[PDB]
């Protein structure tokens, strides 16, 4: 009815002004249909937000302008944005590729900047921040809510989710204990008990989880279908959807399975299969059926279920992958492990089937068949530089250096603007012990690419080229010479400077760098050993080792990495 | 050298290895495969007996790809069973080739050392096959 009325309004307003509310209504309608591409909802929401902000920005913010801005409307826009993110994708910290969660969180950030007293805005902000993987920012938003409202039950519950996702079970337990004494009625709220059961299961308290989810099984689940089809109730940031009900069912069956109650797990799960059939939850519960049937030792039914998935199902690839993962570990055979991707190929060729076949063959270390699959893919895909580098790596790893060298020379001849190709050719050429050609290829290309300095990956390639140049320089040193090769030293300082620069580049981009920190510390160690071997410059060696020690003492490298400090202290 | 290359690729990283051991491993690999390129030694491609496919399988290969019919071992010498002549005892039930036993003059089973005359086992297995 709403869609029909929207169509009537659009037809009658063929020259009427496009408003924010009409676009928001269209976005909600598009959200409520299963067959509409999410990008349409995204663009409708963006248009509505743009029109609303354009209406607001002509003006200065008094009371009328907190009326026009309508923070409730922007909060509803952010909720509509977040609706496109699934709860499991929500918790995993994997933002959807379309970036809807970031847009919603940014809108909430603007709302909070304008109105820092909006507790639901902070709750939604912490929610979205947990969606994008920013657990610390979600925690700080929850702390803001708690300091503003110490009675806020949802705040403590959200702190519980964030602590549990960060494996801080004690903090989650404290938050849950606060939430228990906060209110007694929310012990009837399905979301809260789903949370409590999830946390108890994560902590290993299977009996408490079973009791909590039994009490979370005598609430309205069978009534949840009509409630969700007819959502009329005072709801908020925390909304009980059918996905949460499916999670309750699946984890109840799981907790029954761990308590050796296989029959009750099976009966609950058969109930769950026929309770969610028709949407994506049907294939989801089928996958769960394969999983728990595997956990019950009945592998044949699980294999039949994973194989019965047709070729028109989008989850067919995932089903085949999980079938292969359980086939290689339990049955311990690589034959059908490779067959489980081969069949994906001959059933229907595509633009990526050969790619994951080659990936599987690398995982099983069968270089020749993977190289054949990759050259088939390169036949299918015209340029596909990723397949070019994969073919190069496969031909380098097949212990047939002649054809790999020929392929590298040819690929350089077509496109001399592939830095990774030059690096791979240099590595292969130093592997084959041909120093002259290797350096004659390395030096011009490495000395020529100094125009794209602001780029991060290009700086990484420059650092790798300088490091390989230094390695080639130190390789061609006859034994017995005790003269300090200064040009290797200069290349080494250039390499460490570029490494520091790219580590900072990873910092402003919010990417894990401790691998780069540890490789730079390793390189400092190598430089210290080199400078010690020839000249007894004890003061400089001590200073360099000290800066290497204090440089690797960042983040959580105290307990994880121990060999680096071991070699440092040996030196 | 195909099997050598496969084994060397396997050996580079099994589950864990120190840097020096891995290093000497690729040093050996590079020396072997840079002295001369891997050349496949020709042999006899005997007709397959596992299935009706006309695609012959290499003598060394026991995988029997694209057919799924793996070949039973011969405890006597290790050659795969590519002939009608195969027999086993009632203690270990491993297929024995008559020619290998005749060449080696084995009075007992190679695995379980069953001390009963082998010609009678051959006759008994022939009778059992006739029953099948
Ligand atoms: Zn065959
Ligand atoms: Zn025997």
């Amino acid at each position: 009815d709403a869609e029909s009325q929207i169509d009537f309004i659009n037809q009658t307003t063929n020259n009427g002004e496009r408003t924010s509310e009409i676009a928001y209504l269209e976005a909600l309608v598009s959200t409520k249909q299963e067959n509409v591409d999410p990008r349409v909802t995204i663009k409708l929401l963006e248009e509505s937000l743009k029109l609303h902000i354009a209406q607001a920005n002509r003006l200065y913010p008094s009371f009328d302008f907190y009326i026009v801005l309508n923070p409730d409307f922007l909060m509803s826009l952010s909720q509509a944005y977040f609706f496109q993110v699934g709860m499991k994708e929500m918790l995993a910290g994997k933002q959807p590729q379309n970036g809807v969660a970031s847009k919603g969180t940014k809108l909430l950030d603007f709302i909070i900047k304008k109105i820092p007293g909006l507790i639901p805005a902070y709750l939604l902000q912490a929610k979205g921040k947990m969606s994008m993987g920013n657990t610390q920012e979600a925690l700080k938003s929850v702390t803001k809510v708690i300091e503003q409202d110490p009675k806020n039950e949802e705040a403590y519950i959200l702190s519980a989710m964030i602590a549990s996702s960060s494996k801080n079970f004690s903090l989650a337990q404290n938050q849950l204990q606060q939430a228990l004494s906060n209110n007694f009625m929310i012990r009837d709220n399905p979301l809260f008990m789903l949370v409590k059961g999830e946390v108890e299961y994560a902590q290993g308290s299977y009996q408490a989880c079973l009791e909590t989810m039994k009490a979370a099984y005598e609430i309205p689940e069978v009534k949840d279908k009509a409630n969700q089809s007819k959502v009329v109730s005072a709801m908020s940031v925390l909304q009980f959807s059918d996905k949460d009900r499916c999670s309750i069912f699946l984890l109840y069956a799981k907790a029954l399975q761990q308590n050796n109650n296989s029959k009750e797990a099976k009966k609950i799960m058969t109930q769950a299969i026929s309770q969610f059939t028709g949407t994506t939850e049907e294939v989801n519960v089928l996958i769960a059926n394969s999983e728990i049937a595997l956990q019950s030792g009945d592998v044949k039914k699980a294999i039949s279920i994973l194989k019965g998935v047709p070729q028109e199902s989008p989850y067919f690839l995932r089903a085949r992958q999980i079938l292969a993962d359980v086939y290689l570990d339990q049955l311990r055979d690589r034959r059908n492990y490779a067959k489980c991707y081969a069949d994906l190929i001959e059933i229907d060729p595509s633009f990526d089937n050969y790619k994951m076949l080659g990936d599987a063959l690398m995982k099983i270390r069968e270089p020749e068949e993977a190289s054949r699959a990759y050259e088939k893919a390169a036949l299918i895909k015209p340029d596909d530089e990723q397949i070019i580098q994969l073919l190069g790596l496969s031909l380098c790893q097949t212990h047939d250096y002649n054809k790999a060298l020929t392929y590298y020379e040819n690929a350089l001849r077509m496109n001399p603007k592939r830095l990774d190709l030059i690096i791979d050719l240099g590595k292969l050429c130093i592997q084959i012990k041909n120093f002259n050609r290797a350096e004659e290829i390395l030096k011009p290309d490495i000395f020529s690419d100094e125009y794209q300095l602001p780029t991060y990956q290009n700086l990484k390639r420059n650092q790798e080229g300088f490091y390989l140049i230094a390695k080639l320089n130190i390789k061609r040193t006859p034994p017995g010479v005790f003269t300090p090769i200064d040009m290797y030293r200069k290349a080494l300082k250039k390499s460490i400077q570029i490494q520091i620069d790219v580590i900072e580049k990873a910092k402003q981009e919010g990417e894990d760098v401790e691998k780069e920190r540890k490789t730079l510390a390793d390189m400092y160690i190598e430089l210290a050993k080199y400078t010690n071997q020839y000249e007894k410059n004890e003061k400089a060696t001590l200073d360099i080792l000290a800066e290497a020690s204090k440089y690797t003492n960042n983040q959580d490298t105290m307990s994880k990495t121990v060999g680096n400090q071991e070699k440092i202290l040996e030196l | 050298f195909r099997e050598c290359s496969r084994a060397f690729v396997k050996l580079q990283n099994l589950e864990n290895i120190t840097e020096d051991e891995k290093e000497r491993y690729e040093a050996i690999a590079v020396s072997i495969f840079t002295k001369h390129p891997p050349l496949d030694s020709p042999c006899e491609y005997t007709p397959c007996v596992g299935k009706n496919c006309s695609q012959q399988v290499s003598e060394y290969d026991i995988h029997c790809r694209a057919c799924g019919s793996n070949f039973s071992p011969c405890v006597a010498s290790g050659r795969p069973i590519f002939q009608k002549e195969f027999y086993q005892c009632k203690n270990c039930r491993h297929k024995m080739i008559e020619s290998e036993v005749s060449r080696l003059k084995l009075y007992n089973c190679a695995l379980c050392h069953s001390p009963i005359d082998f010609k009678r086992f051959t006759e008994s297995n022939n009778n059992n096959n006739n029953n099948i």
